């Protein structure tokens, strides 16, 4: 729910594709 | 935390008196690096010159040290490097060429001549001021000819020999508890940063350049390990920094340092080159803005030693350090150049003044807020004593 | 005396007319010293008593320079450390020095026959090693040299590249500015530091909009009447991400040894501190590297080299939200057990009172 | 023209060594816990465990041998880089002042070992050895391969120097720098 949220306002706010994929692969790894 | 704030003149503190030493050999401008070498033990005679022409020989008393004996001084380097020292002279060099590539004395600092001499009354000086310190004569120790803060335990880098600044540091602490070691010459000491970043009894506190610029060490993480963890301050600044900038760094660092560390003497590295127009400094720096830094450290007021350090150009470093030791003696020296025997080099105006240039301030203060904020919340843990 | 000084001439000599020409427009009171001075000698420490072939230039062992002894023999010349066994330069080999492969021909005396014949003497003796035999014979027959990796693994690898001196090189060395040695005398003061001049670097050179910070936002211009608000945007060499000097607290501009990297670039390595080693395989490039996709995608666990996509093993986006809604959810559910552990010991200390 | 294809996890960690002893200046630390004699003998031993043929375990045997002694002459020569030869003419000192003639096989580590397998090809192609006799080698040296591959975490783990201790590399000094590269 609101973590979808979350998720959703990271994917906008980051904004560019590259850098996501780096907050994925941290949170991956993590 | 930084915040802007002018440059007011420096005045002496009426109360603060102390009964000084100079130390001075009369046969140290001798020596010279051979050519072309931005440091050259001349400007180590210009400055006693004008403090003999001022007259503050009444004012203070001078002694001549005598020199460091080859045990004496093997108490911070290995054997092998100081009798390499010894020994060596620029005939039979070719006989050292393993030596000479091991120990880097051949390439950035050569060997010319009294080079072990040299060495030896420069140490010789800052274990005397230690001692009578420590013993108690006076309340100050100036040693314009000693500081040589690049010489590493077993290689000579950066144009210094002997690395005199431990010495006189180990003197002191043979009876002081905590010893502050403030540097503000333009490159970083890491000499001494070095020889004691295992340890707690010993503070360094280091305003640097940094960036690719020698030695290329002394990053702000940089923070001290063993038992000494948060015991070691350096502060990499940036190009181009004025007198009000480096002013209003220095007061707040240097305040909450004696604030936490309590220190029971000082040793302070008073060099040269951060002042505008050296051959290898990059600061713009005038004379007041050099001697303020100076006048903070007196007021404090505790058995603190100066020591020399770099210069490039003896103009204004020899000008540079009769007014410092003026300073120190509680006396503002009259802006006008008496009669002296080296009379000519400090054309045009023939004044005792350092004038800045218009070179462009980098320094951005919320750069300097950042910095005093890391080291600040480091040096919160300094509090016990 | 008459040799030149840096002055340009004998020191016992006034200036030239032409050097006067182009360079014009047309008691004191340290006599004393040796009465003031009294020595000191308080210090602790006082007690303390105190055919003519030419040969080469480099060592044709590691192709590089430095002081090296050359041979009587053949034109070959090593450095002094690069022999088997090394050899002192304060003992040197007594007359000439013969390397191993002309102390080996003339151990053979130019005579092939000898050479088959203690071929098979060795091979007779050593039955043990039947297999070597041949390595074993010719390995006092070879001038020494240090180890180059065969270059068929080398490839196997694409961003791993020699230096200059064969000497390993990853890609994340910037790049041999040579020239720019001249380029850094410049004419004009426009120095490499970039100092008092940055209107077009703020600007990106084929686009031609502005290079934002990421931390703040805003490409600082100021205005060059008014220079004093400028703020130095650099760009990453790997994202390219535009940041400020001031938001990446470094100061400086990485320049001369390697490529500067954002905040933004994950680990490289782990140190767990609690301490384990790295989570990355190196960059197993080219068609032998073999991707995997899973067939389960919730607990599949495996590594930490992972793909992303919309051994390797590839994984989607959505996957690694239930993976780190698992991990959030187990840590929120055993830190609520361990509370829960905490006070129910409390409560059975506090009951048995 | 013989091929010796090593699995790619040794191939990586060789490439490792070879950036470790360069643009990082470190080198091995000497004498390492596991030697090459301690290799080769718990290698031999495990694998004559499960062989019955008797030709097996001789060439086996054979090979164990062999690769030691070469392994022995050939150290010095050329399996070292340029900045380590300092730290090899320190050890021969210090064996012709014990009186101990020096032997690799029991200071040396495995790591050179791999560097010798890695040089092998070219060993044996600069050579007239027999068509058979090689080949046996490269299939030898591959089943030497695979089983070092098996136990490739307990040997060639990493460790950083610089923090807890006994890591497979230590740190040079200056002085050791200067010297060695820079002689
Ligand atoms: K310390
Ligand atoms: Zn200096
Ligand atoms: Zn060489
Ligand atoms: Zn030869
Ligand atoms: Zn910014
Ligand atoms: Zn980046």
């Amino acid at each position: 729910n609101e973590e979808v949220t979350f998720f959703e306002k990271a994917k906008r706010y980051i904004g560019n594709k590259h850098l996501y994929t780096e907050f994925l692969k941290i949170l991956n790894l993590y | 935390v930084y915040e802007a704030t002018p440059f007011d003149p420096i005045t002496v503190k009426p109360s603060d008196k102390r009964r000084v030493a100079y130390f001075y050999d009369a046969d140290v401008g001798n020596y010279a690096y051979g050519a072309g070498h931005p440091m050259k033990p001349h400007r180590i005679r210009m400055a006693h010159s004008l403090i003999m022409n001022y007259g503050l020989y009444k004012k203070m008393e001078i002694y001549r040290a005598k020199p460091a004996t080859k045990q004496e001084m093997c108490q911070f380097h290995t054997d092998e490097y100081i009798d390499f020292l010894s020994r060596v002279t620029p005939d039979n060099l070719e006989m050292f060429k393993r030596e000479s590539v091991k120990f880097n004395v051949g390439d950035d600092c050569p060997v010319f001549d009294g080079l072990y001499e040299y060495c030896s009354i420069s140490g010789g000086g800052s274990m005397e001021g230690a001692a009578r310190l420590n013993r108690g004569k006076c309340d100050v120790a100036v040693n314009y000819a000693g500081g040589l803060h690049h010489a590493k335990k077993s290689e000579a880098s950066g144009f210094c020999y002997l690395n005199d600044i431990v010495l006189g540091i180990i003197e002191l602490l043979r009876y002081h508890p905590r010893v502050l070691y403030i540097d503000i010459d333009v490159h970083h000491g890491d000499g001494v940063e070095e020889a004691f970043y295992t340890t707690d009894r010993v503070m360094t506190c280091s305003f640097h350049k940094y960036g690719e610029f020698f030695p290329g060490t002394g990053e702000l993480r940089d923070i001290g390990v063993g038992a000494g963890k948060n015991y070691a301050v350096n502060v990499p600044l940036r190009d181009g920094i004025d007198d009000a900038t480096y002013r209003s760094v220095f007061e707040p660092v240097i305040k909450k340092i004696m604030e936490w560390y309590q220190p029971s003497a000082v040793v302070l590295q008073c060099g040269g080159d951060s002042l505008s127009g050296d051959r290898l400094g990059c600061f713009n720096l005038s004379m007041e803005g050099h001697a303020n830094c100076v006048n903070y450290v007196k007021s404090f007021g505790i058995p603190m030693m100066v020591v020399g350090g770099g210069g490039y150009t003896m103009r204004n470093v020899a000008r540079t350090w009769c007014f410092e030791t003026g300073l120190l003696n509680n006396v503002v020296l009259d802006k006008d150049l008496p009669y002296n025997e080296y009379y000519e080099y400090y054309g045009p105006d023939y004044k005792l003044s350092v004038r800045p240039s218009n070179m462009f301030n980098v320094n951005t203060p919320e750069y300097l807020d950042k910095v005093m904020t890391n080291i600040f919340a480091n040096l919160e843990n300094t509090k016990y004593a | 005396d008459s040799k030149v000084s840096v002055t340009g001439l004998p020191l016992n000599k006034g200036p030239s007319e032409k050097i006067k020409r182009e360079s014009l427009w047309n008691d004191l009171k340290t006599f004393l010293t040796e009465n003031m001075t009294e020595e000191s000698n308080i210090r602790s420490t006082i007690g303390w008593n105190g055919i003519d072939f030419e040969n080469e230039d480099f060592c044709s062992a590691c192709n590089q320079s430095g002081s090296f002894l050359c041979c009587d023999t053949c034109p070959k010349s090593f450095h002094f450390l690069c022999l088997d066994p090394p050899i002192d330069p304060n003992n040197l080999p007594k007359g000439d020095w013969h390397c191993n492969e002309c102390k080996f021909k003339i151990f053979i005396n130019n005579s092939m026959a000898t050479l088959k014949k203690i071929e098979s003497n060795f091979i007779k003796q050593n039955n043990n090693v039947k297999i070597f035999a041949k390595l074993l014979f010719n390995i006092d027959s070879h001038n020494p040299k240090q180890f180059q990796l065969p270059n068929y693994i080398k490839e196997t690898f694409p961003a791993v590249k020699t230096g200059s001196r064969g000497q390993y090189s990853d890609e994340n060395d910037k790049i041999p500015l040579t020239d720019r040695q001249l380029f850094n005398t410049s004419y004009g003061q426009s120095i490499t530091k970039l100092d008092s001049y940055n209107p077009d670097t703020h600007i990106d050179s084929n686009s031609g909009k502005f290079l934002i910070c990421y931390k703040c936002n805003q490409t600082r211009l100021g205005s060059w009447s008014h220079p004093e608000n400028s703020r130095l945007i650099m760009t990453c060499d790997y994202c390219q991400t535009p940041w400020h000097l001031d938001c990446v607290p470094r100061a400086s501009f990485k320049n001369l040894g390697s490529k500067w990297k954002c905040p933004l670039h994950s680990p490289t390595k782990v140190y767990k501190k609690i301490y384990k080693v790295w989570k990355k395989q190196r960059l197993i490039n080219k068609k032998n590297q073999l991707y995997y996709e899973p067939l389960q995608k919730i607990g599949y666990q495996n590594n930490g080299n992972i793909q992303i996509i919309p051994k390797i093993t590839q994984i989607d986006e959505n996957s690694i939200k239930y993976d780190f809604f698992d991990k959030i959810y187990k840590s929120k559910m055993v830190q609520k057990r361990k509370l829960f552990q905490f006070q129910e010991s409390l409560i059975d200390k506090l009951v048995s009172n | 023209k013989i091929s010796l294809q090593i699995p790619i996890k040794l191939k990586s960690v060789l490439v490792d060594d070879w950036e470790y002893v360069t643009k990082d200046k470190k080198i091995c630390r000497l004498p390492a816990d596991v030697t090459v004699e301690m290799v080769l003998n718990k290698y031999e031993h495990e694998v004559s465990q499960e062989l019955e043929s008797p030709g097996s375990q001789s060439q086996l045997s054979e090979y164990c041998a062999g690769l030691k002694l070469y392994f022995d002459k050939c150290l010095g020569n050329m399996l070292l880089y340029r900045l380590e030869r300092l730290q090899y003419d320190e050890l021969l000192k210090k064996s012709s002042k014990d009186q101990k003639p020096l032997v690799p096989i029991r200071i040396y580590g495995a790591i050179h070992l791999l560097r010798l397998i890695s040089v092998l090809p070219e060993l044996i192609s600069s050579t007239t050895m027999d068509l058979q006799s090689c080949q046996l080698l490269i299939k030898q040296t591959e089943d030497f391969l695979v089983w070092l591959l098996m136990h490739v975490d307990e040997y060639f783990n990493d460790k950083d120097p610089n923090r807890s201790d006994d890591a497979l590399y230590v740190n040079t000094s200056s002085q050791y720098e200067g010297v060695a590269l820079g002689m």
